């Protein structure tokens, strides 16, 4: 995860739009593929072919979502002329939580995604700008 | 990292002493006696060097007197001892105890043609001293000057200023 | 045999101490014939 | 060549985990552990250490695994299965072999591979020592040392054998 | 240990196999003796973040002495091309 | 005192290999403290050298270290050759 | 059990802990994990019964895979520093098998699978056992490896342990299992704070020993293992009610109880290094735990359930049960804050 | 590292994944934690011979006599299990699932 | 020291008074346990066996006085430590120069 | 190597009587002629198990010879004692609570 994350935050926002949709694809492919490892081991698919469809329903999600954050976030920042601003985050992560309300079908999930993953994806951003640590290194 | 110093072949070269264990076994006794110094000055100088390097020409005086031991047997009691260490060569484990007859032979012959006497049971297992002219070396070990030590808090321990001053206790 | 290997020296030791130090049979039996190598490895323990 | 010896038992020892740890019935299942039993004991001797090469057959072998198999007579398997009949277990067993296979090619063409961490291929006696020639077994002397040295390892392993006669009288009674 | 109860009461109970520059029956030294007491003394007392910069230069030779890898390495560079020199025929060994 | 043989006579005649064993085992407990040979073991242990003596440097202050094997100084193994 | 037996084999499972604790061989260590494990076993098997045959094996398998995970360990650490010293380790690969091997022996997530199913399966004085001396020997063995732990490793199993815990006791009625989960839930305020000052985990295990203690001690009390048989002590032991609700105040954290000091100690100490993201979401999702512990505290002490009328009966008799220590620890699990800068003798 | 070493720790990863992989028996996935203790018993051995650490020598036997003192344990409770449902099919061993 | 509850250096502070606050809540503490210990076991709270709520008071004020000397201890050692390690590295605790509000130049906010 | 050749020889010539026993001349042209419990007591599992602790006890005991060459024999002599004497315990209390009886 460590070299994906290192190439998505040596891009520019708001530039090489498909380099970044390429990289959120590949992270958000990645969560799907744990996703489903640990749903196949947990509850055993019926047969094998239940199992790889659930693989490829779970992991096609989350590469979904990954890919319209990614090209949503960078494309609002492109056109906004707006790199270093959180709100492009925030409507990328809505977006990715409608699509989440579009795979599940369910309009009631896709509302609560998107205020969610929008407010989580802007806090992110804010923590880039202002280096919040999540794992902080010990110091005292 | 250097290169690693070693000697040159001519330097390593010296006459070898090209008799089998047995023989070897069967003068151990007299031989301990007669060459000690030389022996006991070059196993010094490899305890306390530390390095086979440093220590090739005592090397090469344990050499010379194991072989002008085997040559003062060789001119007097060259015969008794023959056979004392073909008699040792015989066995499988080369045993002493199987050829005290022929030990014997040997023994009264260096005793009255050499004045050579087998030391008792103990005694090659003693430590010896040794005066030796050779230095003593300082940094064996080749070892960098150590850290120095963390500074050392010292004075007298006195209550804590306010007690424990976690947020709002007094003490 | 690596007289015309760039940038390697000829018997340039591994460890940072000048300190000598007991070689492993590698290093002392490195280019030999394998009957020696053998003997001085195994000879020993498959004696009998 | 003989001078590869500890490598190719290695190389055995590997090919009987597989073929246990793909798990066949437990009556083959052990015959692979006692072949790798056997195998590493080779191993173990051949670096030199004769009492705790012996102690894997009289200890683990003779041991544990017979007990192992006494209780698998017992309570397991009476009649094995045919072996590698079930697609898992040949699926599994091939597998391992065919990584196993790969290492070993890799590494005797070049004399050294990166599977994960990289390894040299050089042949194990290259790491041997060149300077013994001591009147006794230095293995000897470090085992014969649990008698003076070892009294706390003494006191708690003689203490945990006997509470394991205990344990396991009040596990089985039911 | 999280409770030092050996050191409180002046008995060694595991200590004595800790390290293998310990003392041994009847003084047989480990390989690594020389490397292993070397670092042990040039780390001693000034703490584990102190050591792992100021005692570097001991540890990676003890680590040398323990896996051989720079030494393998060596060894394997030297073979390798002494094959390319006999599969070129300008390096014939002598006897 | 008497019922204690009272004791012993019942369990030797019901159970002498017990009885046998548990003699053994403490005669194997309490004799090693009251042998007058016992020191000697711990004697000839230490007298066996299965290293080498390394010789110690004279610095003209060990008059009780010899200088050669054969002189009269260090320990001695008469008594072993005795025993 | 022959009660002499059962004493030694009890000073067993403490001998093999206090082995661990006083040890600087990884070898001791190492067997003083198989000695503890050799005597806990006999105390889950002691009732005979299919569930608790159960429990044991499954506790076996994962501390026996546990124990050789955590013998690798050491021997990676011997090849690469020639030592068997019990302090940091020499090699990463080394330190995540021997951070996962304590893992495993701790029930943190995502190994906790162990934890709520044998503590079902065993009596309630085995629990007690399994859930507070059990985690003595791995935690003191944290205490000393820390310096060379990978930090990202052990804060995703904090992280991932509230939150399992938080979850997973929303679900049950059972009170071993709800116990279970709010086990795995503290480890993880346990381990969270181990990077950054070792003594608030000894503090926060400390603490959680005393209050798990209480809660078993008064379920003992009163033979009670489900949610509905802890509603009737209310027309038996009403006393017991309002001891069980202080306590699992203090056990959801709430001030100004005794519970509260080590969340507030691990979250100052957390923020002095700068960490603020990761104090917040643990207290927020340590809300989950008080969640349910009210659930209990409205069946058992703030409402009365319904009553049978076989009830009356036991109106005639005293508690028998021993009960031992529950004045004493029943009063540290919920009086203590006042007395928070004593933590400092954990030093 | 040595070349012998590369498949001592390929053995020990084996038999891992044969643990934690299981299949019906529960014997099949004891006798892989057997295989665990065979591979670590042979790599410490291996380390501690090299090295001439000569106090260590011990320590592969001790290692042997508790790890087989642990397969009784082990193997007293697949007895135990084989009695309650005439067969050490892990299957069986799911109660505690509620 | 090493595994010492109380090391010899602690016999240079002064100990805690017998009537320190903590040492009367501690004594508090023992004293509701009593009470509990009577309530649990359906004994008149108040009056049953005075001899064990004794006990229980002395029990909890014996821990507490040891209790509160190493805490105050410890909180002496870190104090020195830490004037210790100043006074090793005056080089990272140097002597701020201080500016009155005169000079001090703040920027105003008005509440408007 | 020697030690190899033996083992070898001795297996290699086992095998060989082995197939010739089972595939010799017959003279004859004509056709010719699972996993449960198995019902064994629980008392010849506790005699495996039983031999199994003894035969690690002994394992201990083997370096006897050599450390009996110890300085150390004071404590030497005391811990070979202990061992045995543990090992004594062990069968007493197997012994006492009725483990190796066959009746029953
Ligand atoms: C070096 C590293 C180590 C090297 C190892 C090399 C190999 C040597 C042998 C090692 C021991 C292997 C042990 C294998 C074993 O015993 O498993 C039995 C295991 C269950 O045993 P079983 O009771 O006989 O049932 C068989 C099936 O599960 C059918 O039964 P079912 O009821 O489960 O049917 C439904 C089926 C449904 O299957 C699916 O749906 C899978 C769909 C996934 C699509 C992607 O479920 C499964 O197959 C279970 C697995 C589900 C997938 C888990 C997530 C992956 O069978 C298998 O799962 C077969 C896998 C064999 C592959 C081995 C490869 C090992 C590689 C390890 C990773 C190393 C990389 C580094
Ligand atoms: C026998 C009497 C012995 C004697 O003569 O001296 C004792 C003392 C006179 O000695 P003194 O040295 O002259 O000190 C008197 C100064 O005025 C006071 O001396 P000071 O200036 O050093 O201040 C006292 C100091 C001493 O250090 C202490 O920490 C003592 C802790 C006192 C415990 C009070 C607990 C009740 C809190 C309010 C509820 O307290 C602090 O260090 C920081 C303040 C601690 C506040 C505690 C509340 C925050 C804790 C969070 C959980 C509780 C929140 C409230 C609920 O007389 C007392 O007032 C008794 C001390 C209080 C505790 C013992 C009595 C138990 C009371 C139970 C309260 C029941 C709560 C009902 C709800
Ligand atoms: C500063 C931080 C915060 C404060 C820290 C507080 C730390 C705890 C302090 C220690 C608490 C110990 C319990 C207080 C003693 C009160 C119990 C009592 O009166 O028993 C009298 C006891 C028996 O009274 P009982 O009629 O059975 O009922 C008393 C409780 O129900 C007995 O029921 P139990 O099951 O609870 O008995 C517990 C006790 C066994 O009961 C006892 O015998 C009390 C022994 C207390 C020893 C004093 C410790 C302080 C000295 C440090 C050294 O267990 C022990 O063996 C002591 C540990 O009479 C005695 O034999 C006195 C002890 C003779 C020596
Ligand atoms: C150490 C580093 C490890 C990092 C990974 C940590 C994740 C560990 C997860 C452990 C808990 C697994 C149990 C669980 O979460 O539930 C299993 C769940 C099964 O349900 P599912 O198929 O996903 O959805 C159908 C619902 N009707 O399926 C899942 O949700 C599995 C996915 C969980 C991980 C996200
Ligand atoms: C500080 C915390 C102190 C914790 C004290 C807890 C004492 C036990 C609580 C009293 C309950 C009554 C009792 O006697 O304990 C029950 C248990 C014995 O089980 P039981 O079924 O009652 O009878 C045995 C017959 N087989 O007895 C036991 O097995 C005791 C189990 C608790 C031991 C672990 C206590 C936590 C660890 C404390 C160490 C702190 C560091
Ligand atoms: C310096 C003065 C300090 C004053 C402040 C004290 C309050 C702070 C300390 C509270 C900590 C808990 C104290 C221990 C509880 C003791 C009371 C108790 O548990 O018994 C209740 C009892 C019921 O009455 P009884 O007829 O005796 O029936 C007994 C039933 N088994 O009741 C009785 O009838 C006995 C008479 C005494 C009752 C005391 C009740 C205190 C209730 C405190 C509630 C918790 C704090 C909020
Ligand atoms: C409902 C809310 C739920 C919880 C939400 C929590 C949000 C927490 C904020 C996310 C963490 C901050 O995110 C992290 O910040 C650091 C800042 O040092 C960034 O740091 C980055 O800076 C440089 C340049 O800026 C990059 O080249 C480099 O890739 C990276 O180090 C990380 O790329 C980012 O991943
Ligand atoms: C539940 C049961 C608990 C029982 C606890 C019993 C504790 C027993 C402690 C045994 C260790 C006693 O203390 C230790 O013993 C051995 C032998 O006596 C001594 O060791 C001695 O023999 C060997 C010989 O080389 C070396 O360890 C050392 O050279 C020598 O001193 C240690 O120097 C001493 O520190
Ligand atoms: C002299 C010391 C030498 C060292 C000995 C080495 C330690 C050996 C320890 C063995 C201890 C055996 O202890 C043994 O216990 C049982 C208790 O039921 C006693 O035997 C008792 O029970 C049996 C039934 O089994 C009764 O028939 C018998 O009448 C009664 O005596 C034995 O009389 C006693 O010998
Ligand atoms: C269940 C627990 C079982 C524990 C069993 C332990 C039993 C121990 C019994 C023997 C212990 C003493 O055994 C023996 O006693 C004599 C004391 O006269 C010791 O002393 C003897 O040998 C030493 C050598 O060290 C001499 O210096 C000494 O002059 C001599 O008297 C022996 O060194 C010891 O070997
Ligand atoms: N490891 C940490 N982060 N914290 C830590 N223990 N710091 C050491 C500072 C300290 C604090 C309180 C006391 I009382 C003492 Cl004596 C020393």
């Amino acid at each position: 995860a460590k070299t994906v994350l290192r190439q998505y935050w040596d891009i520019p926002e708001g530039t090489e739009c498909h380099r970044k949709t390429y990289a959120t694809t590949s992270i958000g492919g990645a969560a799907g593929l744990v996703v489903s490892a640990y749903s196949v081991a947990l509850k055993t698919p019926t047969s094998f072919l239940e199992g790889v469809a659930r693989t490829g329903r779970y992991t096609f999600t989350a590469a979904a979502i990954g890919a319209i954050f990614g090209l949503t976030s960078c494309i609002s920042a492109q056109v906004r002329e707006k790199p270093d601003d959180p709100l492009n985050y925030l409507i990328g992560g809505c977006a990715g939580g409608l699509i989440l309300g579009a795979r599940t079908r369910s309009y009631g999930i896709g509302a609560a995604a998107c205020a969610y993953m929008g407010l989580t994806a802007a806090l992110v951003k804010m923590g880039q700008l202002e280096g919040w640590q999540v794992f902080a290194e010990p110091k005292v | 990292p250097g290169i690693v110093e070693l000697p040159s072949l001519e330097d390593l070269k010296v006459q070898e002493v090209k008799v089998s264990s047995s023989v070897l076994k069967a003068a151990a006794h007299h031989y301990g006696a007669q060459c000690d110094k030389p022996n006991k000055e070059f196993m010094l100088c490899r305890w306390e060097e530390k390095d086979p390097r440093r220590c090739l020409e005592e090397g090469k005086l344990v050499n010379q007197c194991a072989l002008e031991f085997f040559r003062q047997i060789k001119r007097h009691c060259a015969e008794p001892f023959t056979e004392y260490w073909t008699c040792i060569d015989y066995s499988g484990l080369q045993l002493f105890r199987r050829c005290r007859k022929q030990q014997a032979q040997f023994d009264e012959c260096v005793l009255d043609k050499l004045g050579w006497v087998r030391p008792d049971l103990g005694d090659l297992s003693k430590v010896t001293k040794v005066k030796t002219d050779r230095p003593l070396p300082e940094n064996p070990y080749h070892s960098r000057a150590r850290p120095e030590p963390n500074p050392e808090v010292e004075g007298d321990l006195k209550p804590a200023r306010h007690g424990s001053r976690l947020f709002f206790w007094t003490m | 045999v690596m007289k015309d290997v760039p940038g390697w020296k000829v018997g340039e030791s591994v460890f940072h101490t000048t300190r000598w130090v007991t070689p492993m049979m590698g290093e002392l039996y490195g280019l030999r014939a394998s009957e020696e190598v053998l003997s001085a490895t195994y000879g020993f323990i498959w004696y009998t | 060549m003989m001078l590869y010896i500890v490598f190719i038992l290695s190389v055995i020892f590997v090919m009987g985990f597989v073929g246990f740890s793909s798990k066949p019935s437990p009556i083959y299942g052990g015959l692979g552990l006692i072949v790798s039993g056997g195998v590493g004991c080779g191993i173990v001797l051949n670096f030199g250490g004769s009492f705790l090469g012996l102690m894997v057959f009289l200890i683990y072998l003779g041991g544990m695994m017979v007990v192992f198999g006494y209780t698998t007579a017992m309570a397991t398997e009476q009649y094995p299965e045919i072996w590698l009949s079930n697609k898992a277990v040949l699926g599994a067993f091939v597998t391992g072999l065919l990584m196993e296979f790969f290492m070993v090619y890799y590494v005797l063409k070049d004399k050294e591979v990166e599977v994960v961490f990289e390894f040299n291929g050089l042949g194990d006696w290259v790491i041997y020592d060149t300077g013994d020639s001591g009147f006794f077994s230095e293995e000897a002397m470090g085992i014969a040392a649990l008698y003076s040295y070892g009294t706390w390892l003494v006191i708690v392993t003689g203490w945990s054998l006997l509470i394991g006669v205990v344990v396991i009288m009040e596990i089985t009674r039911g | 240990p999280f409770f030092d109860v050996q050191k409180r009461l002046g008995v060694d109970l595991d200590r004595w196999m800790t390290i293998q520059s310990a003392e041994q029956p009847h003084k047989i030294p480990s390989r690594c003796h020389a490397f292993e007491k070397e670092w042990i003394e040039c780390a001693h007392g000034i703490g584990s973040i102190r050591a792992e910069k100021e005692c570097k230069i001991e540890f990676e030779d003890f680590r040398e002495c323990l896996l051989r890898q720079k030494t393998m390495k060596r060894l394997h560079a030297i073979r390798r091309q002494r094959e390319k020199l006999i599969k070129e025929g300008k390096y014939t060994p002598p006897p | 005192a008497e019922r204690v043989a009272a004791f012993l006579k019942n369990v030797w005649a019901k159970e002498p290999v017990l009885v046998a064993s548990f003699a053994i085992a403490g005669l194997a407990v309490i004799l090693p403290t009251l042998s007058p040979y016992t020191k000697y073991s711990l004697m000839i242990n230490r007298a066996t050298p299965y290293n080498y003596p390394v010789p110690l440097r004279d610095d003209g202050n060990m008059p009780d270290v010899p200088s050669h094997p054969q002189d009269p100084q260090g320990p001695s193994l008469e008594w072993l050759k005795r025993l | 059990m022959n009660p002499i037996i059962f004493i030694i084999i009890l000073l067993t499972i403490m001998l093999g802990t206090i082995i661990v604790m006083i040890s600087s061989h990884w070898l001791l260590v190492w067997i003083g994990f198989e000695m503890n494990m050799l005597a806990i076993i006999p105390i889950m098997m002691k009732n005979h019964n299919p569930r608790a045959t159960e429990a044991s094996t499954k506790y076996f398998l994962t501390q026996s895979t546990a124990s050789m995970l955590l013998m690798m360990a050491v021997i990676i650490n011997l090849m690469f520093s020639g030592q068997w010293t019990v302090m940091k380790l020499f090699n990463p690969m080394a330190s995540m098998l021997m951070t996962m091997a304590l893992a495993m022996k701790l029930g943190m997530a995502p190994f906790h699978f162990w934890v709520p199913e044998v503590t079902q399966g065993i009596p309630l004085s085995s629990g007690l056992i399994l859930l507070t001396w059990q985690k003595l020997a791995p935690m003191s063995v944290l205490y000393q490896i820390f310096p060379s732990i990978n930090l990202n490793l052990i804060l995703t199993l904090s992280v991932l342990s509230i939150l399992i815990g938080g979850w997973g006791g929303l679900n049950q009625t059972q009170l071993r299992k709800i116990m279970a989960y709010s086990s795995i839930a503290h480890m993880g305020w346990m381990t969270a704070v181990l990077p950054y000052n070792p003594t608030m985990t000894l503090l926060n295990l400390i603490i959680y020993i005393i209050m798990t203690s209480t809660m078993f001690t008064m379920f003992m009390a009163n033979s009670t293992t489900t949610t509905l048989s802890l509603s009737h002590t209310w027309n038996k032991t009403p006393i017991m009610t309002v001891l069980i609700l202080a306590t699992l105040l203090s056990m959801g954290g709430l001030p100004p109880l005794s519970g509260f000091m080590p969340k507030w100690m691990i979250i100052q100490e957390m923020t002095k290094n700068n960490s603020i993201i990761l104090p917040t979401f643990m207290a927020i999702t340590a809300l989950l735990n008080l969640y349910f512990y009210m659930r209990l505290t409205y069946s058992t002490t703030l409402t009365m359930f319904p009553s049978t009328n076989n009830m009356k009966m036991k109106w005639q008799f005293p508690l028998m049960k021993k009960m031992t220590f529950l004045p004493t620890m029943v009063v540290l699990s919920t009086m203590m804050l006042p007395l928070t800068p004593m933590l400092s003798v954990l030093e | 590292m040595s070349m012998v070493y590369m498949n001592i720790m390929m053995a020990f990863t084996v038999s891992l994944v044969g643990l934690l992989m299981y299949r019906s028996h529960l014997m099949s996935s004891l006798l892989c934690l057997e295989g665990m203790m065979l591979s670590l018993f042979v790599m410490a051995a291996l380390t501690i011979l090299n090295s001439h650490f000569t106090l260590a020598s011990m320590m592969p036997i001790i290692l042997l006599v508790f790890a087989a003192c642990e397969a009784a344990l082990g193997l007293s409770l697949l007895v135990m299990v084989s009695n309650t449902y005439g067969t050490d099919y892990v299957q069986n061993l799911n109660l505690l699932q509620c | 020291a090493t595994f010492q509850f109380l090391p010899d250096e602690a016999r240079s502070l002064p100990p805690p008074k017998l009537t320190d606050p903590r040492l009367a809540f501690v004594g508090f503490l023992g004293y509701c346990s009593g009470l509990i210990d009577n309530a649990i076991r359906r004994r008149p709270v108040l009056l049953a066996g005075l001899h064990r709520q004794l006990l229980y008071i002395t029990s909890f004020v014996f821990v507490g006085y040891y209790l509160l000397k190493r805490q105050d201890y410890m909180y002496a050692v870190r104090d020195h430590d830490m004037f210790s390690y100043i006074k090793s590295h005056p080089e990272d605790f140097p002597e701020k120069d201080k500016k009155t509000y005169g000079e001090v130049f703040e920027e105003f906010h008005p509440v408007r | 190597m020697n030690l190899m050749l033996a083992l070898l020889t001795n297996f290699t010539l086992a095998t060989l009587l082995v197939i010739i026993a089972f595939w010799l001349p017959q003279l004859n042209v004509y056709s010719e002629k699972g996993s449960a419990r198995l019902p064994f007591s629980m008392k010849f599992f506790l005699v495996a198990i039983t031999f199994l602790l003894f035969d690690l006890e002994i394992a201990l005991l083997l370096p006897l010879p050599w450390a009996s060459q110890t300085a150390n024999l004071n404590t030497m002599l005391t811990m070979a004692l202990f061992l045995i004497i543990l090992l004594a315990v062990s069968l007493a209390y197997e012994w006492t609570q009725k483990g190796l009886e066959w009746t029953e």
